[PDB]
């Protein structure tokens, strides 16, 4: 078993730059056999580079790879936005084969701070006895953020689940929403709901609550 | 070709 | 000219066995040698398996036991069986050609078809729950307005969400689908609007879930 650890495993570049991955394997590869996959969001990954320098055919001579041993290098030069995705370094020289953990390519924008709303369950659902608090935290970059749910001021945990839009292709920002959910007695046990971002476009936390039967 | 595809075929095998 | 057609058992529920097969055109068995992967979502690829025209298999050396791959050239076609599958197996499996790599080959790279979604569920299908997200709470005021249409507890996992019946297709956000404790899906949308709009303005989401026949149309309006 050949362990692969691809590197940075984030990369921020923008048009016109230089980008470059790298590939290294826990032990040696003798025979110099690696690949990268080329993988859009939804989309079925597409084999870019195999072996060590040899590029696929259907592919600009923009993308090169180099190296040998125990470390190996993916380079793309002059990127254009159709680049940007997801690359997975595989080895197939020594059983058991072996993929990267694999490393993102996404657009650099300029830092934006994320536009932040709270939704209250709607008592048609609280009807059916469950009760979920919404949050948005909309049009952001970077993609990292951190929401902490508070009821009546306490925190809340493990009760939550996020889910993140793809960046999107217009305006380079990404979105996440976040769902908590309680029972209707839990949630009528409360009065203030309040959700609580943190993200590198602020200052200081921004946070958006609502009292319960306004 | 794919004679010797066939061929090649021997030393690739999974070590 | 190589091309592979893959067709198998989509859905499945847990403790039963996954059957995937994968057809070669253009190219022979005795060629290139078959192997199997599977990528679970949003992570990384994993490759389960690899196989033989002589028969001779090897494969992950975690799910050795469970996974057993066939390979019969009479059809030109190898197919992958696993057993005791888990909710842990959920993932979308493909069937390629390991890299050839060499000078000497022909189509000297790999090539595999479509792979195929496998979803390992108990719960069967059911329709989804649409519940409004209320427009606004005291909004801004010459602002950002942010309405929302909330799915829940929807399975299978396609889904498709549209606003106005798609007229309306700019800041328009459809999040991912979250799988919750349960088992079912959960999936919300939302779309940000000028506050003066309210007033002015109805905006209406339409949920559609085909495998359960489904189509729900809601109207959210500030209350």
């Amino acid at each position: 078993e050949i362990v692969m650890t691809q590197s940075p495993g984030t990369l921020s570049l923008s048009p016109g730059e230089r980008a470059t991955l790298s590939c290294r394997a826990s032990q040696s590869v003798p025979r110099n056999y690696i690949g990268w996959f080329q993988q859009k969001p939804g989309q079925a990954p597409r084999l870019l580079i195999y072996g060590a320098s040899s590029r696929a055919a259907g592919f600009p001579d923009r993308f090169s790879g180099s190296g040998s041993g125990t470390d190996f290098t993916l380079t793309i030069t002059r990127l254009e936005p159709e680049d940007f995705a997801m690359y997975y370094c595989h080895q197939y020289d020594r059983l058991p084969y072996t993929f990267g953990q694999g490393t993102k390519l996404e657009i650099k924008r300029t830092v934006a701070a994320p536009s932040v709303f709270i939704f209250p369950p709607s008592d048609e659902q609280l009807k059916s006895g469950t009760a979920s608090v919404v949050c948005l935290l909309n049009n952001f970059y970077p993609r990292e953020a951190k929401v902490q749910w508070k009821v009546d001021n306490a925190l809340q945990s493990g009760n939550s689940q996020e889910s993140v839009t793809e960046q999107d292709s217009k305006d380079s920002t990404y979105s996440l929403s976040s769902t908590l959910t309680l029972s209707k007695a839990d949630y009528e046990k409360h009065k203030v709901y309040a959700c609580e971002v943190t993200h590198q476009g602020l200052r200081s936390p921004v946070t958006k609550s609502f009292n319960r039967g306004e | 070709t794919d004679k010797i595809d066939q061929i090649i075929h021997d030393f690739i095998d999974k070590p | 000219q190589v091309q592979l057609q893959q067709w198998g058992a989509g859905l499945l529920k847990p403790s039963e066995t996954l059957s995937l097969t994968c057809a070669v055109y253009g190219g022979s068995f005795t060629t290139t040698y078959w192997n199997w992967i599977r990528q679970p979502p949003g992570k990384g690829l994993e490759w389960i398996g690899e196989v033989n025209y002589s028969g001779n298999a090897n494969y992950n050396p975690s799910l050795k036991g469970r996974v057993a791959i066939s390979v019969d050239t009479s059809k030109n076609q190898f197919s992958l069986r696993l057993n005791s599958v888990t909710a842990a197996d959920t993932a979308i499996y493909y069937c390629t050609s390991r890299i050839r790599s060499h000078i000497a080959y022909s189509w000297k790279g790999d090539v595999w078809g479509k792979g195929t979604t496998v979803t390992v569920s108990s719960a069967s299908t059911k329709g989804p729950s649409v519940f409004p997200l209320a427009p606004s709470s005291k909004s801004t005021s010459g602002g950002t307005a942010a309405l929302g249409c909330l799915v829940k507890d929807y399975f299978p996992e396609p889904v498709t969400v549209s606003w106005n019946s798609g007229a309306l297709t700019s800041g328009v956000h459809t999040f991912p689908a979250v799988l919750q404790s349960s088992g079912l899906y959960s999936l919300s949308s939302v779309v940000t609007v000028p506050s003066s709009s309210l007033g002015t303005q109805t905006y209406i989401c339409n949920v559609n879930h085909k495998p359960s026949n489904t189509k729900v149309d809601k109207k959210v309006e500030p209350k």
